[PDB]
């Protein structure tokens, strides 16, 4: 069914090492399209969304639509024996998933056990009120710093910036980003789109979460509405992404 | 003040 | 009341990382001299004296004597939001300490308003001390030290005389010491071992109060040990101008 | 009856560092040909064997056969107390080893370990594989991950285990390395714990490269190879 | 040698 080669393993270590304390167990849903994944954490407020597409393998073959249903756990102990610059062969006809690594001629063979997981949904192509575009690493100081003296942040965007503010036993903290285009580094632009001032409170506990994705992306696309969850979106190489949705506080 | 499930 | 502007938000952090496990609560005494700290840990063992003079701003501004009463835990958990190439700027009228963070690289700002507290002051006057012995060595080879003798012993004695310096211990696993000669180092000043003595001096102190003082380490290059019987050793880190961080230790006996 | 001066402290520290994870207790043997350590593991399943020789020194002045019974955690915390590039000295009569450490300054450590009463307790290999410390170290500490066992097949050479998440397996073909011999895999089926050959693979510092050892009717030896014929070996069971 | 408190 499936044969996916990927010039290196990197990728798919980050984005296990990425989800894995959000959701245990999740199934790859397998298609001509690529490799996607669609988990809910337990407690429903967060639902990740993946897709490596084809154009990101060489080459990518299925020749027919499965789901390989892994625990992120034992998922992330095979992945542990590649080395970020191995050549990563997925293999599935399933009970098993083949993973190869190519280093030298050094081969790493690993039959991952699958289980049966009962797939859960369909996102609106939606218009959000505000997007903010920023730095990776940026997102991560701000979520950890304010996570130190809150459980909770307001994200609030206009045409100027955007400001994450908190407030907890100890006082209130706030960080205000001012709309700038750095024409020499532009993964440290701060670009805002707004159609319309949106202000919303989200747990700093899962926003500090979605950052262990910093290293997957120079980039990270945050996207607020009064009407639909947080849209947290770091977007990869072609069209291919990791996406994190978000309940608000309310 | 508390939190909200996901709605899409 | 106050306003006072660091170029660098780097020197308050280091102080505050340098202090908070022997103290928790305390009072920044903030006047026109600028802004110091004189507290005692729990056991009256040891003394933090710290002056960041008003030379150290750009600008200082106190119109009003105030005490800051701060938990350096809490104070702590907002200066790690700072950068150490921050721009950082204290203000207050006082129920609530307003810092401001300005990037040195973009237009980020950030801002805490920080709850203080009710503190009352334990200041004790500290004399003007001729001490028998003055060490003045690299900060990182009062570390290494300080950290080495205590896998091995809870106690360090220090021994000065013209030729040098000896820290030596005993312990459950046998004895350790290391000796430091007098030596001038031409091309890498900090790495000298200077020694004023006007008469040999021998102290026992905690490796636990001293390996804390080296939390300090960072924010000076030069560490001046001072030894007398009579009184408390002075573990000095000399900063830029005449401001200092400066611990006391009572001596075993 | 000891005075045996290493230019470096680091060849000591990285030796007891590598070896006190196995054995917590036992004796350095002092003789004309150098310093010698033989120690079982608690379990009797692991023998270290470390051999520095008398020319690793500089010098190296025995007078009279001595065993040093040590305790390795009270001698890690007293070879922390030294750089990497002191001057190491260690000299005995004996109840104390007396170790020195000279510094870059004039500094100079003076450290007398208390040393306890130890006993003494004092192959044609079928395959022979050298290959790179940190791979023989990436792979052990891969495998045990899913598995307390790994199975070591030679012709190339094969790791290879199977545990509750599943099977894995690592193959290495025999390949010359010309421009960085340390990378080649050298090569001239039994199961092993993982749990020892990871706690050997805390060597791996010592040495580029480990020459692994295999026969049917002896233990496996794990060879970290050091200047001249210096040596730290491990022996398992299998 | 039992440790002392502060004296200035
Ligand atoms: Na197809
Ligand atoms: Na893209
Ligand atoms: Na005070
Ligand atoms: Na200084
Ligand atoms: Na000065
Ligand atoms: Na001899
Ligand atoms: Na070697
Ligand atoms: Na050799």
């Amino acid at each position: 069914a499936l044969e996916a080669r990927l010039e290196q393993a990197s990728i798919l270590k980050k984005v296990v090492d990425a989800i894995k304390d959000l959701v245990q167990d999740c199934n790859f849903d397998c298609n001509d399209s690529g490799i996607a994944l669609q988990a809910m954490d337990n407690s429903h407020v967060a639902l990740v969304s993946m897709m490596l597409k084809a154009e990101g393998f060489s080459p990518y073959r299925c020749d027919r639509n499965i789901a390989l249903g892994v625990n992120l756990t034992s998922l992330t102990k095979v992945l542990r024996a590649a080395q970020n610059e191995d050549i990563l062969t997925l293999k599935a006809e399933p009970d098993v998933l083949n993973l190869v690594f190519e280093s030298t001629d050094r081969i790493s063979e690993y039959d991952l056990k699958l289980m049966d997981i009962d797939q859960e949904l369909g996102i609106p192509e939606t218009e959000y009120a505000a997007t903010i575009t920023m730095p990776s690493n940026e997102f991560k100081r701000i979520t950890t710093d304010l996570m130190a003296m809150s459980e909770s942040v307001t994200i609030e965007a206009n045409k100027d910036g955007v400001k994450f503010s908190c407030q907890g036993d100890i006082g209130n903290g706030s960080v205000t980003l001012r709309q700038h285009t750095n024409v020499e580094k532009p993964n440290e632009s701060i670009e805002i789109e707004l159609s319309e001032p949106v202000s919303l409170t989200f747990s700093l506990k899962y926003l500090v979460n979605f950052c262990k994705a910093s290293a997957l992306s120079n980039t990270v696309k945050i996207c607020l509405s009064n009407e639909v969850p947080l849209l947290v979106e770091y977007s990869l190489g072609g069209s291919s992404y990791l996406r994190f949705y978000l309940a608000p506080k309310i | 003040k508390h939190q909200s499930t996901l709605n899409f």
